């Protein structure tokens, strides 16, 4: 299966470099090219450039100045440098492998989504939202972290249904917040474990919270 | 650069009709009797899916109600019969000229019927308090459409500048929206009053619903 993931820092200061990291697998890179396209959150999809399968590159002439592609074949990895970044290039940053006769972006990774900022790293503090009292809530609030992302698994993913995982709200200190929810049988409380699976991968954090009644 | 647009901007369609998105290019993206137009499907927090190369051609895995047709500058991708996992931002994106580009894209949601919130509240945990901080959560899961009003009553006074919302995009299955509402007290102020509550307007309730607590909490 052809698989490709992003990797980055998360955070990176005012007119410092962008270093990301293109892992691919199930394809070579001598037979297919790979493209980096980026999303600013909410905002359409941007091309920034691609590695051609024989080593060439093409860039978005906007970026001619401050970007280069490179890669390994023999390591199975593309590498983005974006240097002198400003907040204008705050985005999630894709890479895709492109069919090379015809451009067309066959399969994408998962995103790795680079904030530009003065500001701290901080990892989240994770609180259970309790159920009390058919149908039982319980949460987990995922509260003071930068930058994003968060993601929230609920039993290291063998639950899904019900699960609704917020989009994050920038709170007055400048700290992000979420909460992730599972709707449950009222029966199950007493028995069932449920535990938040709490990713930052910006700070490097990973905290599990146990949920249960009060 | 090729500026592709797009058309609708957004729709709401019921399950089971057609969507039709159409994208025009400011230049032809046909070479040698070919297209070099591609349509993607981006749901929430996941990269663009490829549905269609060379305008025409359904890839692999793709239900067969997606379907692309046109040339030249005017394509349009169709889903025949809308299903509730088809509700996302749609793209389009021609690879004729360099840079390639992307239209700004196609949002489809559900339209169905009247379905009111099941409303659930959260006090602050103890673990929170000692940080000195009261998080309460109000949640709105499972109801369409989209429109509602959250109001926190603290002693049955009614709250202001002091709350934030998150609402969830469309879910794939039942087509509906959820939302959590936070009420954010420092630690004295929580502990000044007793009853909180989260009163919830909305069209699929008949008159606004209230869930409260008692501080004291059994
Ligand atoms: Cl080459
Ligand atoms: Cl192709």
């Amino acid at each position: 299966e052809v698989q490709l993931q992003e990797s980055g820092p998360g955070l990176v200061k005012p007119s410092e470099t962008l270093s990301l990291t293109c892992t691919v697998s199930g394809f070579s890179l001598t037979n297919y090219a790979v493209s980096w396209v980026r999303q600013p959150p909410g905002k359409g999809l941007e091309w920034l450039g691609v590695m051609w399968a024989g080593g060439g590159t093409n860039y978005n002439s906007v970026f001619k100045s401050r970007l280069t592609i490179s890669k390994d074949n023999s390591k199975n990895q593309v590498s983005l440098k974006l240097s002198s970044v400003t907040a204008a290039d705050t985005a999630v940053y894709y890479c895709a492998r492109e069919r090379p006769l015809t451009g067309v972006m066959d399969y994408w990774g998962q995103g790795t989504l680079v904030t530009v900022s003065s500001a701290s790293t901080k990892g989240p503090s994770v609180f259970p939202l309790a159920p009390s009292s058919g149908t039982a809530a319980l949460g987990c609030l995922v509260k003071d972290y930068f930058p994003e992302p968060v993601t929230v698994s609920w039993n290291s993913g063998a639950l899904t249904s019900g699960v609704h995982t917020f989009p994050a709200v920038l709170q007055s200190s400048g700290l992000y917040s979420l909460s992730s929810v599972v709707t449950v049988p009222s029966s199950s409380l007493g028995t069932q474990t449920y535990i938040c699976n709490v990713n930052h991968k910006p700070s490097n954090t990973k905290v599990d919270k146990k949920v249960e009644p009060k | 650069d090729i500026v592709l647009t797009q058309s609708p901007d957004s729709l709401a369609v019921s399950l089971g009709e057609r969507a039709t998105i159409n994208c025009r290019a400011s230049e032809s993206v046909d070479y040698s009797g070919n297209s070099f137009m591609h349509w993607f499907q981006q749901k929430p927090g996941q990269p663009p899916k490829l549905l269609i190369y060379r305008a025409s051609n359904l890839e692999s895995g793709i239900p067969d109600r997606f379907s692309g047709s046109g040339s030249r500058t005017d394509f349009t991708l169709t889903i025949s019969s809308l299903q509730a996992e088809d509700v996302a931002v749609y793209y389009c994106h021609q690879s004729n000229e360099d840079p390639p580009t992307f239209g700004g894209g196609t949002k489809v949601e559900i339209k169905r019927t009247v379905a009111a919130p099941s409303v659930f509240i959260f006090p602050p945990s103890d673990e929170q308090l000692k940080s000195g901080t009261a998080s309460v959560v109000c949640l709105l899961n499972n109801f369409y459409p989209r429109e509602a009003k959250v109001q926190w009553k603290v002693d049955n006074a009614l709250q202001s500048g002091n709350s934030q919302e998150s609402v969830t995009e469309q879910d794939s299955k039942d087509s509906t929206y959820s939302l959590s509402s936070t009420l954010t007290l420092s630690k004295a102020d929580y502990e000044k009053h007793k009853v909180y509550a989260c009163e919830v307007t909305h069209q699929g309730l008949s008159s606004p619903v209230t869930k409260s607590f008692n501080r004291g909490e059994c």
